[PDB]
């Protein structure tokens, strides 16, 4: 006989009764980070509301560290974080201007969250990025240069320093961030592998995301064998601050 | 200008990881690790070693067993002739049997070789689906490849094994080779009345598409965070860093919301798994359920209507 | 609304166009001079997209108009228009609704550089959403162009574009032959089984067995090689999904860009270069 | 690899993509190599009609004398023009049959009379002569015998098809589509008429022969599937072209050539004229289109001459 | 002819891995062996020997 | 004609990687060679010798 | 004619990696040059000589 | 030239031989390759006899 509804039919709808269902699935575990959300609402609720949205959160889940590490939780109470930043107008949605010398300021892209201050794990337990004076089993690839020993060059082309140690990935074999003892102040700062380019044939390291003279405020190491969370996102927004604040072209606009 | 992160200027060596240690009962792993310097412009210079126990080896004994017998037949469609099978190659396959044999099987000379072909992969990827359960199981990991694995032999055992016995008959099977299988997407499509219009086609490709999408996204995201170590995932999943926080934030400034580093890999996840869930289901339906897409489309009011500058008298009613 | 850790990176300034003036957010979204002309390209074409649905392709008042959302089409100009303007009624309205298209994903584009500028992050996301604008104007303005008519551009349907491929498909006989098309699809396959690879591997390290602590970079090592007999790496697995992903958006863009302008028989028949070849 | 601009053609509805692209340059040579020989001044079309005049005119009875030789040179420059006459005739005896070129000859003439006169829902008003096949060569250029394709171990039967084959228009669909289907009447439809399951058995083995067809079938005319289809419905005459319709009768029509009069000759051409299953050299549409959407590109030629139509 | 130091074999290939590629091997074979046959006139099963049994019905 | 210092082929190439590949090597090839001949006239699985086995 | 100090090609190339490569090289040539004389008139196996086995079974 | 000897200071001895000796076997199949693909074919020649008509 005849009938309109037929399994297709029937299928599909099934289908999209799943996918509804797993798209608040998805948006559920989206809200672990960042959740409740910083609005004025909850300001003047007098924090009686909060900013959550649809789906609501999930009940909180566990991360057991390795190594005796810890337990972290998601989602989290994070405590506010003070802003180093005055609004460029009071009215809501406007932008904030960084306090200071943008450089030192710690806000926009110059900003960072407080990572824990203690170093990465290898398997076996030891600290993952380290310098290869330390770990001695590293060598350089046959076929490219080695960075030690080259100079280290800011966006304008100024001598910034000399490429003192290469910091590797002892889990994963990689060069992770390279040592420059800085001229101005012989002080020795990591310089992140993702700001740097390399001028083989000259040997020189370029960086075009600041100026020599802003090396000397690269945040330096509490111990300098090896390197803490903390201490990695501190150095890399540093020199990301320069990317907006190094000169003044690039705050924009173009035209 | 600045580096893209797309190929590692300096390489550096260190001597070959073993891996993890397993537990008692798994396999010492085979193979003296070698260093590629070309592929580690691009990623890991380490091949080898790699693990080989019982599971492994009775797959790839059924694995090359099956490709042999495929290779064996093609070089028989051309009588031997190396340089006939290097000639056509992409156009040689070897053939279902002949619809008069059904689900019974079929002689040697005429349609045998693609069963036992049939068979034999088909065991080597059940049994290499093990495989990926087992390696995963001796590190202590869940199960999520194993489970996506499961969705993409699903959708292989739809074409080639599940549809035909429900059809009853190894000719509405796919053949082993390169043109010869496009031949059967075109004609799969056009015996049950153009598969454009099956729902469950449009929900793959939409999955596919969104499979290209979302790497693309994501891939691109964290090459731009990498400044920050952002393809440090496991340490920016348990401890937030500014990389997990500028690409959030990149994503919600641009679209209005954003997930994740954790749950990014999630939607990942879950788009590609869609994809072969949803063409298994499509294969399953057409000529068990539907015979014409079209026509399945017309009647529940899909399909579009297009005012009239061509017609064609039927010479049938005539 | 902000995220609990967003506003310490709502800073000022980083445009490529507007400054001040439109230096704002509105709720998550930010807005900015490409903001501003983006949403105007939008709302335009989307609100044009349902004039065109009002009206159908013969009037209002024609069996043929219709809200059913399989079945709402607005087409391209007959290729006797050539690269002129056709009639708002006659295809016309296709045309303004592509400009507003174009318009609408480049604008995207180009605010998702202020975006990156602010953050100070890489700028691969509009380097890669650009294959994809790359592959939508190959479609409705190089293939075009090319052939000499703005109505080789597909309808703007949900269902009707599928039979535009289809048909043009089908004027190659077998299109599957397409070499482009052979290698964007694999491209296609490839990235789609990578991307389950990689979601999987990430979920698995992190979320463990029960009663084991997360594990290892040494873990995602040691896993594929145990499996495959090679790992790529973490870092190189996003090189590897932003290479496959491009790559087939931008064997897609070729494929279709040679099929009519640089290809007019039937795509099998291209391979008989390689039978002809005098080694055979 | 070709060059842009294509030439373009409409044929359906904007949007919809039915739409046709070929290349200049390859069109212009095609239109060069598809001239059509200029036909004879007139005859005298009085005195006494051939039935009376000679002994053993079978096929033209009704032709005046000068109608009569008037197409006998005709034929010669399309079949035999190195030849001459005595390709198909006994020197000194015009009478004769005893040369199997003029037996086979008789029966062409009786081929493009029922051509012309009892096809035109395919052949319309241009209909054919015997320079549409023939081309000034005895021995058509693309007439076609069974393929018995590559060969096999004597423990493996061959397949049919997942080969290159120039048939299928280099698919690797079954390559001989033209022995089941433009010689035998196999079906050629697969497409259900039922959305649901439980009323069409064709499977998909026939639809690969079919497609195979199909390519063929373009091939030979040098168009694409949209000159007779809309692929969203290949089934649909309603949404298909009339280029469609014509092609059905031009499938019955090729049957009914290859059938009722190549065939019938097999005994009578010599073994050099058969494929390698004993089959003669016989019709497809590429015999006729060789890759032209309508033979010399529509060029006019039988109507010049009376005795190329039936009665 | 065997030779009396032949065990020293197991000194040089690893026993279980030879354990594992012997069974892994014999389990393809067999199964390969039992199909062969299977597609030609030795085939068993439909032979309708000693009776057809789709007949009966 | 064969060397008195042949066996030194051992100080050369490993032992066991030789043995590995040799019955690897010969068990592909041995299935290799009775694919050929099943393929050909000498068929000795499908030639009804001593008889037919398919009853009617 | 050959050069007295050609044992010095063991100086320069392995002699292992060659031995290896000779070995395989060599079994892939044989395998090819088989497969290709299958092909042509020369095949000894489907020739039904000495007779035709098949026949004898049907 | 009498100094052309220096250029194995210039080009590396063991990586010119192994290319000399690749290149020079598939060169060797590709010619043959080609031979036999042509009129020239001295397999399928049926010379001095086709010996399958020498089994019909
Ligand atoms: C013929 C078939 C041939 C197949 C051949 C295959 C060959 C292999 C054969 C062997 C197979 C063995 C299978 C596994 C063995 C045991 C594995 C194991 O270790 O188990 C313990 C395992 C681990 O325990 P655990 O403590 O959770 O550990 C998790 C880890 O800590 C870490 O966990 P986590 O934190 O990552 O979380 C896990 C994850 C869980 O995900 C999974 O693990 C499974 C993923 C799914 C795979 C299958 C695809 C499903 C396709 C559905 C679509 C079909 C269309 C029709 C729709 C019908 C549904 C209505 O969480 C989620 O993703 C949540 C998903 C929520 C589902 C969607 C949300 C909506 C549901 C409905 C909402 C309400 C509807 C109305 C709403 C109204 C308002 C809108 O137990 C589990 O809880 C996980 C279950 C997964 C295992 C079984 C399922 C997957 C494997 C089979 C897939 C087969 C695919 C074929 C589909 C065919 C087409 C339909
Ligand atoms: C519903 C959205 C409205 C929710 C709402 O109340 O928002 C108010 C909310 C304000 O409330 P509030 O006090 O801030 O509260 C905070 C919210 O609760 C914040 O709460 P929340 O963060 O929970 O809310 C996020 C919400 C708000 O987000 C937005 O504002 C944008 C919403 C866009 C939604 C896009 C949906 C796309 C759907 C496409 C259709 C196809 C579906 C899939 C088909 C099959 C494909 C396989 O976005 C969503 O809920 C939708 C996200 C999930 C979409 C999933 C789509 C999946 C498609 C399939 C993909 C394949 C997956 C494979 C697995 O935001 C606004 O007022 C937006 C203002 C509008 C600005 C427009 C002008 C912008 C100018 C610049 C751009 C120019 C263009
Ligand atoms: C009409 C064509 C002829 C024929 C013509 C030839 C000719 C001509 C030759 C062969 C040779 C060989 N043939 Mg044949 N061959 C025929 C039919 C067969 C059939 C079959 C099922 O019908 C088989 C299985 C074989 C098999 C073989 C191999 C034994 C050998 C090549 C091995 C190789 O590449 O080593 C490569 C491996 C290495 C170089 C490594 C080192 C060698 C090691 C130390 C020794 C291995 C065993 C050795 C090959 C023994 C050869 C002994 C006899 C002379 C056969 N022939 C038919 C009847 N065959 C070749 C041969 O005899 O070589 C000496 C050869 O020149
Ligand atoms: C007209 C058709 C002729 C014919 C015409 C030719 C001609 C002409 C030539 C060959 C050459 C070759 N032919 Mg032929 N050939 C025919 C039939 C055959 C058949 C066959 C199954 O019918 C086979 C297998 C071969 C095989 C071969 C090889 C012996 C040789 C290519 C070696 C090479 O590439 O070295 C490349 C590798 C290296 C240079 C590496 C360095 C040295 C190596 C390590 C030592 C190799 C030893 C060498 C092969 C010894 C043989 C010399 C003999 C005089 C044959 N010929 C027919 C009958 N053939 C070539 C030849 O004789 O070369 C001297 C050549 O020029
Ligand atoms: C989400 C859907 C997508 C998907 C998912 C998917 N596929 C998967 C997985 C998942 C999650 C796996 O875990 C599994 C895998 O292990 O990947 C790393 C797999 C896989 N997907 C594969 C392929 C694949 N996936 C495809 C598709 C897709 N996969 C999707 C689009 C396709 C397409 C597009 O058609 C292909 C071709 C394989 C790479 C792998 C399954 C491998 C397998 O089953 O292997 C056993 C089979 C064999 C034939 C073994 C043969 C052995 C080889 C010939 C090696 C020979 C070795 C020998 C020792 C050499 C000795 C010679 C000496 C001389 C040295
Ligand atoms: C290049 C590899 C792949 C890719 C990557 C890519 N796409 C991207 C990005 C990247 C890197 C983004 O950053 C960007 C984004 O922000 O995603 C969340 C985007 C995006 N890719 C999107 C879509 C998408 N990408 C696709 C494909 C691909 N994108 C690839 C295969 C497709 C396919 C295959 O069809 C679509 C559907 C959006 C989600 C987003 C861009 C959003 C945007 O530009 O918003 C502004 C425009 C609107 C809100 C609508 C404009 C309406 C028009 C004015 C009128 C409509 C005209 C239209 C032509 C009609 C079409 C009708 C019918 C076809 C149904
Ligand atoms: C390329 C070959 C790499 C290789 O062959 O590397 C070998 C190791 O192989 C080993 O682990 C095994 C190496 C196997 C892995 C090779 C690559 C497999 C494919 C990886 C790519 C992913 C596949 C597709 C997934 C989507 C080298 O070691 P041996 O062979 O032991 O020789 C060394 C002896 O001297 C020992 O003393
Ligand atoms: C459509 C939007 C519907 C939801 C309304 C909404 O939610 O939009 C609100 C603002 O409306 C706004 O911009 C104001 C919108 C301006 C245009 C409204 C025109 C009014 C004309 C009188 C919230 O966004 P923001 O102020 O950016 O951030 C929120 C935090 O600062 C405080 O919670
Ligand atoms: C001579 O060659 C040598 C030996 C040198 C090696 C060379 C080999 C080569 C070159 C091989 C080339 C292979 C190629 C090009 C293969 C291409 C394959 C493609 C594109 C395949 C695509 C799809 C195929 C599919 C989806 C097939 C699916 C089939 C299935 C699932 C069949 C299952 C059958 C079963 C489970 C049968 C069970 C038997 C029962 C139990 C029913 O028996 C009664
Ligand atoms: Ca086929
Ligand atoms: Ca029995
Ligand atoms: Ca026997
Ligand atoms: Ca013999
Ligand atoms: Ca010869
Ligand atoms: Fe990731």
């Amino acid at each position: 006989i005849t009938h309109y509804i037929d399994a297709a039919q029937i299928t599909i709808w099934a289908f999209w009764l799943f996918f509804f269902g797993l798209i608040i699935y998805l948006r559920r575990e989206d809200k672990r980070e960042g959740y409740p959300l910083d609005s004025d609402r909850t300001e003047r609720s007098g924090g009686r509301v909060k900013v959550v949205g649809f789906p609501d959160l999930p009940d909180p889940k566990t991360f057991v560290l390795p190594h005796n590490g810890g337990t972290v939780v998601a989602p989290r109470v994070e405590a506010p974080v003070a802003v180093n930043a005055t609004p460029f107008s009071p009215a809501p949605g406007s932008p904030l201007v960084p306090n200071g010398d943008p450089m030192l300021s710690g806000f926009g892209p110059a900003a960072s969250p407080d990572r824990p201050k203690h170093c990465d794990l290898t398997f076996e337990g030891l600290p993952k990025i380290v310098p290869m004076r330390v770990a001695k089993e590293f060598s350089i690839a046959e076929g490219d240069p080695d960075p030690r020993g080259m100079t280290v060059v800011g966006l304008d082309g100024e001598v910034a320093g000399t490429v003192s140690d290469v910091w590797v990935d002892r889990s994963e074999p990689q060069i992770r961030y390279l040592e420059v003892e800085v001229a101005a102040n012989k002080k020795k700062v990591l310089l992140p592998i993702g700001f740097s380019r390399f001028d083989k044939k000259a040997r020189k390291v370029k960086v075009d995301a600041i100026k020599a003279a802003h090396f000397a405020n690269v945040p330096t190491l509490s111990n300098p064998d090896q390197v803490t969370l903390y201490e990695e996102d501190k150095v890399c927004a540093y020199y990301a601050g320069g990317k907006l604040y190094a000169t003044a072209e690039r705050a924009g606009p173009l035209l | 200008p600045e580096y893209q992160n797309i190929f590692t200027a300096v390489q550096v060596r260190a001597p070959a990881y073993p891996g993890v240690p397993l537990p008692k009962g798994n396999l010492p792993r085979i193979g003296r690790p070698i260093f590629s310097y070309w592929l580690g412009k691009i990623g890991d210079a380490q091949i080898g070693p790699i693990y080989l126990g019982l599971t492994g080896t009775l797959s790839i004994f059924f694995g090359l067993v099956a490709i042999s017998i495929i290779g064996f037949n093609m070089l028989a469609s051309v009588h031997w002739d190396v340089f006939q099978f290097l000639k056509h190659f992409f156009w040689l396959g070897l053939e279902p049997p002949p619809p008069q044999y059904g689900l019974r099987i079929p002689p040697l000379s005429e349609g045998g070789w693609w069963l036992m072909a049939g068979l034999f992969l088909t065991l080597s990827i059940l049994l290499w689906w093990v495989r990926t359960y087992k390696r995963a199981e001796a590190l202590g990991m869940s199960q999520h490849l194993s489970w996506a694995f499961a969705a993409a032999i699903f959708f292989y055992l739809v074409l080639g094994f599940i549809r035909p016995v429900m059809m009853g008959s190894w000719a509405k099977a796919v053949p082993f080779g390169i043109f010869p299988h496009l031949d059967w997407t075109a004609a799969f499509s056009i015996r049950y009345g153009n598969l454009y219009y099956n729902p469950f086609h449009m929900l793959s490709i939409a999955f596919l598409y969104g499979s290209a999408l979302l790497f693309a996204m994501h891939g691109a995201t964290i090459l731009s965070v990498s400044r920050f170590g952002g393809d440090r995932e496991i340490d920016q999943i348990t401890h937030r860093g500014t990389a997990a926080e500028r690409a959030a934030l990149f994503w919600r400034w641009t679209m209005g919301f954003n997930v994740t580093m954790e749950s990014i890999h999630r939607w990942a996840w879950w788009c590609a798994v869609l994809t072969v869930i949803t063409a298994g289901i499509g294969i399953l339906l057409s000529g068990t359920v539907v015979d014409n897409w079209y026509l399945w489309a017309v009647k529940h009011g899909m399909a579009p209507a297009y005012p009239e500058v061509v017609t064609a008298v039927n010479p049938y009613e005539t | 609304a902000m995220l609990s850790f967003e506003k310490k990176y709502r800073v000022r300034g980083g445009t490529l166009i507007g400054g001040d003036l439109f230096d704002f957010w509105v709720g998550p979204f930010y807005v900015g001079f490409f903001g501003v002309v983006g949403f105007c390209f939008t709302l335009l074409g989307v609100l044009l997209i349902v004039w065109g649905a009002t009206i159908g392709p013969t009037g209002p008042t024609s069996d043929l108009q219709t809200y059913n959302l399989w079945r709402i089409s607005i087409a391209p100009p007959d290729l006797s228009y050539g690269l002129r303007m056709a009639p708002l009624t006659e295809g016309g309205l296709w045309q303004i609704i592509t400009i507003c298209a174009a318009g609408a994903f480049i604008s995207w584009a180009l605010r998702e550089v202020e975006i990156c500028r602010k953050l100070g992050i890489g700028f691969h996301v509009p380097f890669a959403f650009s294959f994809a604008i790359g592959a939508y104007l190959v479609l409705v303005f190089v293939r075009p162009l090319l052939m000499g008519a703005w109505g080789h551009g597909f309808p703007y349907g949900i269902l009707s574009h599928l039979d535009w491929v289809s048909n043009v498909g089908y004027q190659f006989l077998h299109f599957h032959y397409n070499p482009a098309h052979m290698l964007a699809i694999s491209f296609f396959f490839t990235n789609c089984l990578a991307l389950s690879m990689h979601g999987s591997l990430i979920l698995s390290v992190t979320n463990p067995q029960k009663g084991e602590p997360v594990k290892t970079s040494e873990h995602e090592n040691t896993f594929f090689r145990d499996i495959v007999g090679y790992s790529i790496g973490a870092l190189a697995i996003h090189r590897l999904g932003l290479f496959l992903a491009l790559s087939a958006a931008f064997w897609s863009a070729v494929c279709i860009l040679i099929s009519g302008p640089f290809w007019t028989r039937g795509w099998p028949e291209w391979w008989n270069w390689w039978l002809e070849l005098p080694l055979w | 690899c070709e060059g842009p601009p294509p030439g373009t053609e409409q044929i359906g509805y904007r949007g919809v993509g039915m739409e046709n692209y070929y290349n200049k340059r390859q069109r212009a040579l095609s239109i060069q190599a598809n001239q059509p020989v200029e036909s004879l001044p007139a005859a005298d079309s009085t005195g006494p009609k051939a039935s009376e005049v000679y002994q053993n005119v079978q096929v033209l009875k009704d032709l005046s004398v000068g109608e009569f030789t008037r197409t006998m040179v005709a034929v010669t420059t399309w079949v035999s023009p190195k030849e001459g006459c005595n390709y198909c005739h006994v020197p000194g005896n015009w009478a004769s049959d005893d040369i199997y070129t003029k037996v086979v000859s008789r029966r062409m003439f009786e081929l493009v009379r029922a051509a012309n006169s009892d096809w035109k829902a395919h052949v319309a008003e241009t209909g054919v002569t015997c320079y549409t096949c023939h081309r000034g060569n005895p021995v058509p250029k693309y007439a076609w015998v069974t393929d018995p394709g590559p060969k096999y171990p004597s423990g493996l039967k061959p397949t049919g098809q997942n080969y290159g084959s120039k048939t299928v228009a280099y698919a690797s669909l079954p390559f001989d589509p033209l022995t089941p289907f433009l010689d035998q009447a196999n079906e050629i439809r697969i497409t259900g008429n039922a959305a649901l399951a439980g009323s069409n058995p064709a499977s998909l083995k026939q639809a690969e022969w079919t497609f195979g067809l199909m390519m063929n079938i373009s091939d030979s005319l040098g168009v694409g599937c949209t000159f007779c289809h809309n692929t969203r419905a290949f089934n649909d005459w309603t949404q298909s072209t009339p280029k469609r319709t014509t092609a059905w009768y031009a499938i019955r029509h090729v049957r009914d050539i290859n059938q009722n009069y190549i065939w019938p000759l097999n005994d009578v051409l010599p073994a050099s004229r058969k494929g390698p299953y004993g089959d003669p050299l016989r019709v497809s549409c590429m015999t006729c289109h060789q890759a032209v959407n309508k033979p010399l590109y529509g060029a006019q030629m039988a109507k010049d001459y009376p005795g190329l139509y039936k009665t | 002819t065997m030779n009396a130091n032949l065990y020293k074999i197991w000194l040089i290939l690893d026993p279980r891995r030879v354990l594992v590629s012997i069974v892994a091997f014999q389990i393809v074979l067999g199964l390969l062996i039992h199909m062969i046959v299977l597609s030609t006139d030795l085939n068993w099963l439909d032979d309708n020997i000693p009776v057809s049994y789709q007949a009966l019905g």
